């Protein structure tokens, strides 16, 4: 009942799971949980853990239990939003990712109203405008919601519209703007004006300012000195420390490292930049063979499941990501090929053991034995209550059938 | 009813306890196998070292625990108390008759009612992904 052992039991919390050791983490919280069950802190960082370890059901019970609980009147002790905003944020990250478009809707709305200053939340909702509404409306809603209230705030956001594609959204967020320094704008007209395929003209200031402001980076010069030679990208990037970029796709230098090229070649494929990508492509010989299993991830990624599975058809299985795994489980259910589907689902267990999501495809996938691959998952994952809820399900049904 | 007389059985690991399941309507000799069966694994458990020692060796169960947990769940479910109840019940979240999860008591128990383990010790243990050949 002292609050420097509840904060100090969360910094040893915090510290293992930021070093990845999440099983000692849950550990500590599950300690607090009995200690100090009114200190919503420690339910809310299990919640975070098993999110990013893909036990999304487990999180969403612990989330919607931050929001309004009848049993336990939590209190935080230092965030203060562990029961309001990052519940909510939290919630419509997920039914996001579960597709659910009106609950993500729901809760990213709650969770702007709370804190109206998160990045995050301003860029899942315009994303997630995007799904169904034009750049107008989407520009409407921003500027009805007050989401620029700043012309850094703009900026921000400014930089995510153009890395993702939205030409005519961030054509408006930066002409929405007041007196904004000329190099910015310029740096903004270009970037919106490539996404158009427009032929790249910038100022060796510009390209300056737009580094240092990290509204340019050096996926960005490379394309535009793609796009256009005369521009006096191969000075500008000497001397950013991305020489060896500019050297390798451009003056047959030496290779860079596996996530370099990858990084120019995501930009090329995120800004449809197809003639610059395919020649990106090119150069790939040069890195080992594994190399073809990333670039399939990264169209996969972006929507080219018909290019990515071009990759993986040719990749060896050895060599094929995790990631990897879970888009041709996905690609292959879609296809109706859950025979091919399960066969990748079993070969994740035995690679990726403690992945909760392959155990969860072969419960989903095989039918005939789902109990069993039920009880197998609860054997890896023994404190996942979603689990043993689906167990129970079917182990009462069968359970009232068989004994009456 | 049944899980206030788990807990003072717990409690001595002789006479009296049977006189506290006939009172709540429980059998003394269910009462009464329940008590020597937990004695025994609680002695087990001290046998293969420390409570602490034995859930970090290799071994995941015991005889005398699964006989415990199989016997538990038995006289539990006679007082028409659920399979998750009773699972927690006798799980480290309340009653730690067994240093195991809910999770794992319900799957054991699955396990057994299901036939997949017997009573015994139990331990703790140029191709595509498509298969075809990649020239």
């Amino acid at each position: 009942h002292y609050i420097w052992a509840k904060l100090s039991a969360y910094h040893i919390a915090e510290l293992l799971e930021q070093e990845k050791r999440y099983d000692e983490s849950l550990a500590i919280i599950e300690e607090a949980r009995v200690i100090w069950p009114n200190v919503p802190e420690f339910p809310l960082k299990k919640a975070n853990i098993l999110y990013v370890n893909h036990q999304l059901e487990d999180a969403k019970e612990i989330y919607q239990s931050l929001l309004e609980n009848a049993a336990i009147d939590y209190q935080p002790i230092v965030l203060y939003e562990a029961t309001n905003f990052m519940p909510h944020k939290m919630l419509g990250t997920i039914y996001l990712e579960e597709k659910d478009y009106t609950r993500a809707m729901t809760h990213f709305s709650k969770a702007y109203a709370e804190n109206s200053s998160d990045y995050g939340v301003m860029f899942q909702m315009i994303m997630l405008l995007s799904k169904f509404h034009q750049p107008k409306e989407i520009f409407a809603f921003m500027e009805r919601h007050h989401f620029i209230s700043s012309t850094e705030t703009g900026l921000r956001l400014l930089s995510m519209t153009t890395q993702q594609g939205y030409a005519e959204l961030s054509e408006l967020i930066v002409q929405s703007l007041t007196d904004v320094y000329p190099p910015v704008a310029e740096a903004t007209e270009v970037k919106i004006a490539t996404i158009r395929n427009v032929f790249p003209v910038i100022s060796e200031s510009a390209i300056l300012f737009g580094i240092k402001e990290e509204l340019i980076d050096a996926a960005d010069l490379c394309l535009w000195h793609y796009e256009n030679p005369q521009l006096p990208i191969e000075n500008v990037m000497k001397n950013s420390d991305v020489g060896d970029i500019y050297d390798f796709i451009f003056e047959n230098g030496p290779r860079i490292s596996k996530k370099r090229y990858l990084f120019v070649l995501e930009r090329a494929i995120a800004l449809g930049k197809g003639e610059f990508a395919d020649y990106l492509l090119a150069l790939r010989n040069v890195y080992h063979d594994s190399i073809n299993s990333h670039i399939a991830d990264l169209f996969f990624q972006y929507d080219f499941a018909d290019i990515a599975l071009d990759f993986y058809n040719i990749v060896d299985a050895d060599e094929v990501t995790k990631q990897g795994y879970i888009n041709l489980i996905n690609y292959l259910v879609d296809a109706d090929v859950l025979d091919e589907a399960l066969a990748i689902a079993e070969r994740g267990i035995d690679n990726f053991s403690t992945d909760f999501r392959f155990y969860l495809w072969a419960i989903k996938i095989d039918t005939e034995n789902r109990a069993n691959r039920i009880s197998e998952a609860m054997d890896e994952f023994p404190n996942n209550r979603y689990l043993a809820k689906l167990l129970d399900e079917v182990t009462m049904l069968q359970d009232t059938v068989t004994n009456n | 009813e049944i899980r206030k007389l788990l807990q003072e059985i717990k409690k001595q690991v002789t006479t009296e306890i049977k006189k506290m399941a006939s009172e709540a309507g429980i059998d003394e000799q269910t009462a009464e196998e329940i008590y020597h069966l937990l004695t025994e694994f609680y002695q087990a458990v001290e046998e293969h070292g420390g409570i602490e020692k034995y859930m970090h060796s290799n071994i995941s169960w015991l005889k005398i625990e699964l006989e415990l947990l199989s016997a538990c769940y038995q006289i539990a479910i006679l007082e028409d108390m659920k399979v998750l109840d009773i699972s927690e019940m006798l799980s480290l979240n309340d009653l730690r008759i067994f240093p195991k999860t809910p999770s794992q008591l319900q799957n054991t128990y699955y396990k057994l009612k299901k036939e997949l383990i017997q009573v015994e010790d139990i331990p703790k243990n140029k191709t595509n992904i498509f298969g075809k050949v990649v020239p």
